[PDB]
């Protein structure tokens, strides 16, 4: 199961997401994490070095819900 | 919250570097000033640096990871993209920094900096254009500099 | 374990009731199978499985996370 | 062909769940061999003008299902707005407001609630709903009576 944190894993915090959001890539972050890179002028993804814009974000939450399924399984 | 969202990753990279170090290196902070770090990357294996302790200053801002660490030698080098003082000529601590790279990725890419050289983007002129001219001569004054100001 | 059914709700695509395969998502965020919403997508005017909010074709991303976890769980179901 | 393994791998899949957990008061399942031709069984709603009643139905898949809905219509004669006396349903979902999200468990359960309360609003049959907004009781005495002769 540390495979599966793996995947809910926000690259910017390396924390479980929290409102996890993508962008024209396909890469997912927090909203607060990939927010905060869209202060900075030419914003381009942490991990593939594509263009995105802040407009273009989309809401993740199949992932939301999994980090809550993880975070029950962790109290065991 | 500038303060508290760094010095919580720089936790975070100083507990997995300690459990899994990159290979030849080593790193953490210098004491209660987590901002301010002392590394040691062993001279890679068959390279002219083989067998050389050089340490290294990795200073943090209170933007990590957004913007990258000063990263610099004090152990003198012969290297074309590492200058007299220790600067370092390397994309990622510069103009191509991402805040997915962690400190770990950053030692490592600093031994594949002395394990293949960039002369095409040279810090010492003279040092790049031996490399390309003269390979014999150039390994043959960077193993002087190892053997006496990394040992 | 018992509670893995609810992991694999979470990577059933809405339209097959499969797990995802090439999980894609859409203007309002919802996923599906690439082949399953392009289906819904070549008919006309197309709007969300799920929220009937409105998609393009055009728009689709790759829901990478999804796909990588679907193999996390198939890995476990041979055991 | 690929279409056909396709709605067939996803009626076979509720074929399995309708079984296993039916809606309340519906039963439903292939005819025969065909996986696309179904025959089902409701049980007027519990409180409704049609308590007591039972009425069958013929669902219908076709090779683009789910991408488009099911044929579903009435064999057994009701008293009712929303369904004609060829058996025809008026519901949302069986025509332009249809979702490839959507069951045919959720289709039951929603002529369920068609059953329960109708929508004089468009209704298949004028008289009917005309007479449930002006004479409820007159309305209500004759789908008690349509249900005793037709569904028992
Ligand atoms: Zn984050
Ligand atoms: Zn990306
Ligand atoms: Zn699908
Ligand atoms: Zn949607």
């Amino acid at each position: 199961l540390t495979m599966m944190w793996e995947e809910v894993t926000c690259p910017i915090c390396l924390d479980p997401f929290v409102e996890p959001v993508s962008i024209e890539c396909g890469h997912s972050f927090c909203q607060e994490c990939i927010s905060q890179v869209g202060k900075g002028g030419g914003s381009v993804c942490p991990v593939c070095r594509q263009r995105f814009l802040l407009k273009n974000l989309r809401p993740n939450r199949q992932l939301a819900n999994m980090v809550n399924n993880l975070k029950e399984i962790s109290q065991e | 919250k500038l303060l508290s969202t760094s010095a919580k990753r720089i936790q975070k990279e100083l507990a997995d570097i300690t459990l899994d170090p990159p290979p030849n290196c080593s790193a953490g902070p210098k004491g209660d000033n987590i901002y301010e770090w002392r590394s040691t990357i062993l001279g890679p294996p068959g390279s002219v640096y083989e067998g050389g302790v050089f340490f290294l200053d990795i200073t943090f801002t209170p933007e990590y990871p957004f913007k990258p660490p000063k990263v610099t030698f004090r152990t003198r080098i012969y290297h074309c993209n590492i200058n007299s003082q220790g600067v370092i000529c390397l994309d990622i601590l510069k103009d191509n920094w991402s805040p997915a790279l962690t400190i770990s990725k950053v030692l490592l890419s600093i031994c594949s900096l002395l394990t293949d050289c960039n002369p095409a983007d040279p810090l010492v002129g003279s040092i790049a254009t031996q490399y390309m001219t003269n390979r014999a001569e150039h390994d043959r004054m960077a193993r002087q500099w190892t053997k006496r100001y990394a040992t």
